[PDB]
RNA sequence: AGAUGGUAAGGGCCCACGGUGGAUGCCUCGGCACCCGAGCCGAUGAAGGACGUGGCUACCUGCGAUAAGCCAGGGGGAGCC
RNA sequence: GGGGAACCUGGGGAACUGAAACAUCUCAGUACCCAGAGGAGAGGAAAGAGAAAUCGACUCCCUGAGUAGCGGCGAGCGAA
RNA sequence: CUGUUGGGAAGCAGCGCCAGAGAGGGUGAAAGCCCCGUAGGCGAAAGGUGGGGGGAUAGGUGAGGGUACCCGAGUACCCCGUGGUUCGUGGAGCCAUGGGGGAAUCUGGGCGGACCACCGCCUAAGGCUAAGUACUCCGGGUGACCGAUAGCGCACCAGUACCGUGAGGGAAAGGUGAAAAGAACCCCGGGAGGGGAGUGAAAUAGAGCCUGAAACCGUGGGCUUACAAGCAGUCACGGCCCCGCAAGGGGUUGUGGCGUGCCUAUUGAAGCAUGAGCCGGCGACUCACGGUCGUGGGCGAGCUUAAGCCGUUGAGGCGG
RNA sequence: AAAAGCUAACCGAGCCCGGAGAUAGCUGGUUCUCCCCGAAAUGACUUUAGGGUCAGCCUCAGGCGCUGACUGGGGCCUGU
RNA sequence: UGAGGGCGCGAGCGAUAACGUCCGCGUCCGAGCGCGGGAACAACCGAGACCGCCAGCUAAGGCCCCCAAGUCUGGGCUAA
RNA sequence: GGCGGUAGGGGAGCGUUCCCGAUGCCGAUGAAGGCCGACCCGCGAGGGCGGCUGGAGGUAAGGGAAGUGCGAAUGCCGGC
RNA sequence: CCGGUGAAAUUGAACUGGCCGUGAAGAUGCGGCCUACCCGUGGCAGGACGAAAAGACCCCGUGGAGCUUUACUGCAGCCU
RNA sequence: GGGGGCCUGACUGCGAGGCCUGCAAGCCGAGCAGGGGCGAAAGCCGGGCCUAGUGAACCGGUGGUCCCGUGUGGAAGGGC
């Protein structure tokens, strides 16, 4: 009962090609090259799916910081009042109401200058 | 293991001991009518045992009926076939095995 | 094939009857220019061991 | 039961070890890793180390052999009468082998523990501290001779 | 003053269409092993081989100066060299 | 008289290797060379075995039996 | 037999038949009943065989008493080296003997593991002897054996081509189509190679003619690139082209975030430590026997066979 | 006619076929997926130091069931 | 598995040198070259990653720009 | 409550070749194989589905046997 | 330079700058900073520690082999 | 520790329980019986104040021993 290779070894190399689509030169047609750059991706995609928030976590703040300093106060001084107001609402994204109607946020600012000064 | 399987057909009734034959001689036609007058309508398979080398001829060409001598009751062919037949010429050695 | 016993271990050891392995004690045909008369007693009697007996068991096995 | 559907029970299939893979078993084929592994480690029974084995024991257990080797004196084998009560009568070695003892070790001696049916047992010898344990029962003739 | 497209010599990514190349899938006048049978041939020249032989014949095959063959008997019956 | 894939008898006959070195030992009378016997070869009718005042030529399979034994009693060898 | 798809029917449907033959192979595809054949049966003028039967012949066939004839020679036996038996001098026999000493005819001679006594077996130094046993160049049957990188090295003009003086080494290479029905003919052209027509069910089956992957080369088309620093990717957004129904999806990438290839050995890598140009195939813990543990099943003071013997030929039963 | 030169393009022992799949404590390779646990480079011996046997540390299955690490309190041992 | 390595500490060697070595405790890398600060930097600091989410709290470390966060308040200090 | 993980241990599965299942069934209204896909099942190795090509074998559910799963060995053959 | 024919070792892949540091501490490939339109052609050899025959060197292996000897054991031969 | 006397316990058969430690070892040891030494008796005596002064196993010599001793009786060899 002999069982040569046959189908098995090829179909797999076709799947790696299937995920190596648009990879420069040999990196998408040479098999044991495509095997490699897939290793980094699934790692590169892992870490960055952990990172994509911290990216936006940072971006939101600057926009927020851009807003508060347009009333005349810093981001550090902005947040505290909100926290002093105990408002677990402000998903740092949802503070994007600087081009999503501003008085909705412009009057979040004055509810900060209260409980501190 | 020989006993277990025999009752398995008895437990389901799929058994028959025989002794009377319109086919005590050699002809495949001299048998299928015997099966007609006994109860085998080609629906389900059958193992056959007998000490007569004539009836075997009368069914050795039967696709749904495999020959078997009174001795090598292979549990394979028993469980293989969906029904069983045997004779006293068997039911003295099968008895001398166990019985 | 057909494992060969170890006659060099048969002559030395005896298998018990609880699976244990017991050998005569060592040190009794050389050092005896008079040393402790105590010692010439706990060396004339058989002793048992621990792990290495299974190293020995497998050298016998048909006996 | 029909021809198929007579599978085995459970806990019995082989699925032996297949250590040529990529995350099943390891790329060093199971119980291998360091080095000096492709032929064998000599015999890890009587050997290895190269020190002095543990053959450092003394083999006083004498009569370790001559030249014609063994000698034909008959093997005396005993038998505990515990199950000698399973039957009764003029019990003889002739049938004691047929029962399930002696097995042509031959030269039967009786001994043991328990109530003895006053069953007259013919043998080749009897243990003293059991013979009176028989004396309160029946009769016990001896073997032929020697 | 500033802001901004915009050309592709050629390349990279992808889809389509082919060229070489021959894996995989299928088949097998081939081999592998088991059991039985059978078991020597030659100075009446063996095993093996050379050369030749055809109407034309390069090789194979067969055959041997009677040469892709001769004679008698036995099988078989429409084709054959 | 020579040939014959292997099988068989006799004449010669290693060393690597193992012993975790290596000389006795093993591999082993194996592989290889020689001569020869045929469909088989060799052996074969006790100056036998071995313990019973017992078996009965010889060969072959099983068991005895890895028993008895052999061994720098070490590796390991191995009957009747 | 007919009908119906199909180029082709053995396929499908209906109605039947044989069976001692329903095992197989072929025929345009999957046939018990188209073909050769299988079940079963008959069979050679000649050669050989003989192992079963028969004839003939070779050979062989009585006892008691007495006799003092013969019973296998440098042989037996002893020693000095030696081999075989599991016996490596060991208490070391027995068998064979290269050398030396050298008997006897049953009032004899060997043996039963030094030697001796008894007791028991055997009668050597002449030879022959079928059967039962091993092997497979050959023939047959068979296969949970392979299927063109496998199976012997050869499925094929292979022990060839090729290498070497030489022994010797020793490959690669199968596949049109069922049928050559294999392209008449016309045209470009020196031809080769192509276009057309035609055969063919199919030429997208064209004579290295079943399938045709991958590396590799090129043409066409969508996206991009000539202010940009790079294990060549990942994440986000926009942008271009395409698919799609809301919404969504595919392919590309301009900008921004991050980003030190794989395996192996190494304490230790990104590495100036090994290795790989790439692709495709062959390629690496199985088997036998014994044994320890585990487990599943059988019997249970019992449990179990091995060689072998009866029987269909992918049947088992005896055998203690 | 001496270098260890030459013996069929590499001679401190030619070439081929065989023992033969010699040996190698050495290098390198050891191929599919998922779950749970998860170490050691310590000691002793070793012609032993790249290796190997035993204990140690690991995994799994069965038999045990507060003992286990750590802490508090009581006692004792210690001589930097 | 029995070649380990780094750092803090207590010693010996060494020149109270060595990103040198031999020991003991502990830690970590090896097996965590997976993340964040240390520009970079295996073991220095934080912190054990089963996967997903454009959610929130934090440690180390940081808050003028690349670079997310006070050119924050009060009090001193230094002109290189 | 636990689920980073090397050597290593246990458990679970996917794929290939062949056999019982078969004188069975799927297959000319097109099998195995090869090109695709943004469809579906599975976390997985994998299994189904639509399209193209190919042209004749392929074999379920439960059992069984393996020449069984490739990314490297300055691996071998061939091609580029 | 034009016409015709047309290899090689090497090569994981490449979109291959400099400098100052880090880093098993010789960086096109890590951090920061500076420079640089895409693509060729002629030439020079500083780097890619470049290709190694497995470095001409050193060490290891209970490797090999040649040679030496009042190392060991045996053998031929020679005396006896 | 320095003197004197009497002695041979530098006894035999055992030997609970323990230190160290991977194995093998090594080391201490109360208790009893046979018999004895010393001392009026309690009691002590299984070498020395202690910690070093040593060698697995294989082979073989010497002396005893109810042992085995190959058909049997001696013998040869073996065994404790
Ligand atoms: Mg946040
Ligand atoms: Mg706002
Ligand atoms: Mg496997
Ligand atoms: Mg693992
Ligand atoms: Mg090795
Ligand atoms: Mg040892
Ligand atoms: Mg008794
Ligand atoms: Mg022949
Ligand atoms: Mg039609
Ligand atoms: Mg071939
Ligand atoms: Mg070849
Ligand atoms: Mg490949
Ligand atoms: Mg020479
Ligand atoms: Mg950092
Ligand atoms: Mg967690
Ligand atoms: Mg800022
Ligand atoms: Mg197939
Ligand atoms: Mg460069
Ligand atoms: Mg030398």
């Amino acid at each position: 009962p002999r069982a040569k290779t046959g189908v098995v070894r090829r179909r797999k190399h076709k799947k790696i090609l299937k995920l190596a689509k648009g990879y420069w030169g040999l990196r998408s047609k040479s098999f044991r090259k495509a095997r490699e750059t897939l290793f980094a991706a699934g790692n590169y995609a892992y870490a960055h799916r952990k990172r994509r928030k911290r990216d936006f976590r940072r971006l939101w703040i600057v926009r927020i910081n851009a807003a508060c300093r347009q009333h005349g106060l810093n981001y550090s001084t902005f947040i505290h009042g909100l926290k002093k107001a105990g408002i677990e609402v402000d998903r740092k994204n949802l503070a994007d109401l600087a081009v999503r109607e501003p008085q909705v946020f412009a009057e979040l600012v004055e509810r900060a200058k209260a409980a501190q000064g | 293991g020989l006993a277990m399987a025999v009752a398995d057909r008895a437990r389901e009734g799929k058994l028959l001991l025989v002794e009377a034959f319109a086919g005590v001689n050699g002809k495949t036609k001299e048998f299928l009518a015997w099966a007609k007058e006994a109860g085998l309508d080609g629906s389900e398979s059958v193992l056959l045992v007998t000490g007569n080398e004539l009836v075997r001829r009368a069914a050795r060409n039967l696709p749904w009926v495999v020959t078997l001598a009174p001795e090598g009751l292979n549990v394979y062919d028993i469980v293989r076939t969906e029904r069983l037949v045997m004779d006293l010429d068997a039911w003295e050695v099968f008895q001398n095995r166990i019985g | 094939p057909k494992m060969k016993t170890h006659k060099g271990a048969k002559k030395r050891v005896k298998i018990t009857a609880s699976g244990k392995v017991v050998a005569m004690k060592t040190g009794k045909r050389h050092l005896n220019w008079q040393k402790s008369g105590k010692e010439i007693r706990q060396k004339g009697r058989k002793f048992v061991l621990a792990k290495p007996e299974a190293e020995r068991i497998k050298l016998l096995l048909p006996y | 039961d029909l021809r198929p559907n007579p599978g085995a029970n459970k806990r019995r299939k082989r699925v032996g070890r297949g250590p040529g893979s990529g995350h099943g078993k390891t790329a060093t084929r199971g119980h291998k890793g360091q080095k000096s592994r492709s032929g064998g480690l000599k015999d890890p029974r009587r050997f290895e180390g190269g020190r002095s084995t543990t053959l450092m024991r003394l083999p006083k257990r004498g009569m370790q052999g001559q030249v014609p080797g063994e000698i034909k004196r008959p093997r005396y084998q005993g038998v505990n009468l515990k199950d000698l009560a399973r039957f009764e009568g003029e019990v003889t070695p002739e049938l004691l082998v047929r029962a399930g003892l002696l097995k042509k070790g031959y030269r039967l001696k009786i001994l043991g523990e328990g109530e003895a049916k006053p069953l007259k047992v013919v043998a080749h010898a009897f243990s003293k501290s059991a013979l009176e344990k028989l004396k309160a029962a029946g009769g016990e003739p001896v073997l032929l001779e020697a």
